[PDB]
RNA sequence: UUAGCUAGUAGGUGGGGUAACGGCUCACCUAGGCGACGAUCCCUAGCUGGUCUGAGAGGAUGACCAGCCACACUGGAACU
RNA sequence: GGCGUAAAGCGCACGCAGGCGGUUUGUUAAGUCAGAUGUGAAAUCCCCGGGCUCAACCUGGGAACUGCAUCUGAUACUGGCAAGCUUGAGUCUCGUAGAGGGGGGUAGAAUUCCAGGUGUAGCGGUGAAAUGCGUAGAGAUCUGGAGGAAUACCGGUGGCGAAGGCGGCCCCCUGGACGAAGACUGACGCUCAGGUGCGAAAGCGUGGGGAGCAAACAGGAUUAGAUACCCUGGUAGUCCACGCCGUAAACGAUGUCGACUUGGAGGUUGUGCCCUUGAGGCGUGGCUUCCGGAGCUAACGCGUUAAGUCGACCGCCUGGGGA
């Protein structure tokens, strides 16, 4: 949910 | 922490007057004498893990207050680290 | 904590507008005056006063229609976790041009309607819908 | 420790060296008596056939009824008492299996 | 379910070297270099201008056209 | 896009790196924005055309290529520096409450064992019985002693602790929480991947300890069989020291912090004033439960302690089964 979380690891596409 | 004679004297040791009690250097000395007071307690009472939380609170509190004086004025920092025996 | 004080300002406006409050108070600053004075000049609110100099306290007078919310909703856009910036031709509109978008530039705080004659861009503050 | 295990499955067919077939059986601890009336329980025992129609009444529970000639044959010793105590244990088992209901 | 990797390695002197700067090469001197902003190891893949899809943001890929790099049975080397 | 119950909030806490940050002024122009240059090959796509009888297709110029580099600008916001300020977060004093932890003593019931006395045919146990105990006198009662573990009543959606949890009394050592009056430092803060410690009980290692309860097991009923249930016994373990193990339906099935948004019934804990005119009247903080409006929600329900409206940061989930 947090944009700063996605800096470390993006959303994992299946 | 301590009694009235131990608290008020160390404030008069490191403070400019009796009113200089809220400053950071006094707060280091309040934690320095308290950890030195609890050296022989936790050696005998290693199974007191609940009072160790109060001990680790004051070690973490003293580390944060040393980081404020070091980043602003290092002249007062180099005085207090050897005057109380820090940096190990 | 109070790390986004503009978002704290938008919280205190949106609550008392919906909960039929007559007037609200909040801690003042320079930037909060530069937003509420623009909203005073855009018909959304009524009046603002300053109180206290060692503790600056801002006050806002609410505004209603028949007991109905004038400011229906307001949306914080940029934030300390994610900064938002646009150019002079990428300025977004609110409700296709009905609502205003508070954008602070080097020529002070103005709207995107007022940024057409100014020709500048910068930080989006809030979507006054 | 004091029990037996049913390892072999239901039934496997083989042949005798002379003639006929064999059928193995499972290790079974079950008793299905949902079939018929307790009149057929009286017919389920060989030597009790020749002693029917000798009691007092035309209908008889043979446990709590006075003058049961089947009970007189057990008391005489021509029928062992192990079979008679197990006989009404079958009838009292129908007082406990029947309880909920079951029908084909 | 890859956390330590690396001794010509990192830097300096001098000699040598190519068309040009340079550990490009050699002796000596220093013990550093790289790395949780992914070093290193393993697997996969030519890349890009684009094509296709999608309201857009994105998504999948790199045939024909064009640009570049690599390769010419396998491996190594030099001449002209 | 979600994480109270549909899959999902690590059991909890500390804290580095990282992200983020109250308020006032100056400065730098870093980020950003404005303008301009150079560049972003052609072809493809888009705009208007032209051409092949038409279309496909070819093609003129323009736009597009939201890119990158440099210069000149503006200073509101973000960043850096400088000086600050006090409401955030801290420090002192006076106090009050509490099963907070550790260590060492100590009390009295009850259980069982043992000693003695009086005393006699059953005690014991269950739906009903039996195993078991007892004429060497059980059981019951009384006196006296030993050992072990737990703390009735108080005691209650009561209190405390980060959580698991924590309960006789007393001493010693020691931790945080909260309130009143001011004084004082001046953002010293929030949050947390690795790392670090605590962490129900079972079980594991070494050495003690042994009442009661009690896996496995002994024995008797039950039964089709009893392995379980029921009953009579009984070892490991439960106890302590010293470690290790680190998982739970470790649950409020809600990560932490802060800002606001109508209210009641109470509880607990203080404090300020008041014909003290009663343990009361009036206020006002801390903690906590049940109702309930707006609002939210898939429904249940939440509803100033949010699951209402928002910000700061982190963890985690992506059909069921495999797992
Ligand atoms: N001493 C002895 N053992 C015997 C005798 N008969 C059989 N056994 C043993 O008894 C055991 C049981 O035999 P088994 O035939 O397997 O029994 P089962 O009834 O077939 N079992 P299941 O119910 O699985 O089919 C075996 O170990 C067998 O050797 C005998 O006469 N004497
Ligand atoms: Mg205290
Ligand atoms: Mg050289
Ligand atoms: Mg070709
Ligand atoms: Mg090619
Ligand atoms: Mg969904
Ligand atoms: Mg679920
Ligand atoms: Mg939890
Ligand atoms: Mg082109
Ligand atoms: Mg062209
Ligand atoms: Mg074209
Ligand atoms: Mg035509
Ligand atoms: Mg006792
Ligand atoms: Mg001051
Ligand atoms: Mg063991
Ligand atoms: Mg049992
Ligand atoms: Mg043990
Ligand atoms: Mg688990
Ligand atoms: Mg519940
Ligand atoms: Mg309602
Ligand atoms: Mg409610
Ligand atoms: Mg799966
Ligand atoms: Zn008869």
């Amino acid at each position: 949910a947090t944009v700063n979380q996605l800096v470390r690891k993006p959303r994992a596409r299946k | 922490s301590l009694s009235t004679e131990a608290t008020a004297k160390i404030v008069s040791e490191f403070g400019r007057d009796a009113n200089d009690t809220g400053s950071t250097e006094v707060q280091v000395a309040l934690l320095t004498a308290q950890i030195n007071h609890l050296q022989g307690h936790f050696a005998e009472h290693k199974k007191d893990h609940h009072s160790r939380r109060g001990l680790l609170r004051m070690v973490s509190q003293r580390r944060k207050l040393l980081d404020y004086l070091k980043r602003k004025d290092v002249a007062r920092y180099t005085q207090l680290i050897e005057r109380l025996g820090l940096r190990r | 904590s109070m790390q986004d004080p503009i978002a704290d300002m938008l919280t205190r406006i949106r609550n008392g507008q919906a909960a039929n409050k007559a007037a609200v108070t909040m801690p003042s600053s320079k930037l909060k005056v530069a937003i509420a004075n623009v909203l005073k000049e855009e018909g959304f609110i009524e009046d603002f006063k300053v109180e206290g100099d060692t503790k600056p306290e801002l006050e806002l007078t609410l505004k209603y229609f028949q007991g109905k919310a004038v400011v229906e909703s307001i949306q914080r856009v940029s934030r300390p976790g994610l900064r938002i910036y646009k150019r002079k031709d990428e300025l977004p509109k609110v409700m296709a041009g009905l609502g205003i978008a508070v954008v602070s530039t080097s020529k002070g705080v103005m709207t995107d309607r007022a940024a057409r004659q100014a020709g500048l861009g910068g930080e989006i503050i809030c979507y006054v819908a | 420790s004091g029990l037996g295990q049913h390892t072999t499955t239901a039934a496997r067919l083989y042949h005798f060296p002379h003639g006929g077939d064999v059928i193995d059986s499972p290790g079974v601890r079950e008793f299905g008596l949902w079939h018929l009336e307790p009149e057929q329980i009286t017919q389920g025992f060989v030597e009790f056939h020749d002693y029917l129609g000798l009691c007092k009444y035309r209908d008889c529970k043979h446990d709590t009824d006075p003058g049961c000639a089947i009970r007189e044959a057990v008391e005489e010793g021509k029928i062992a008492e192990t079979r008679f105590e197990n006989y009404h244990r079958i009838l009292e088992s129908m007082a406990q299996v029947k309880t909920r209901k079951n029908f084909s």
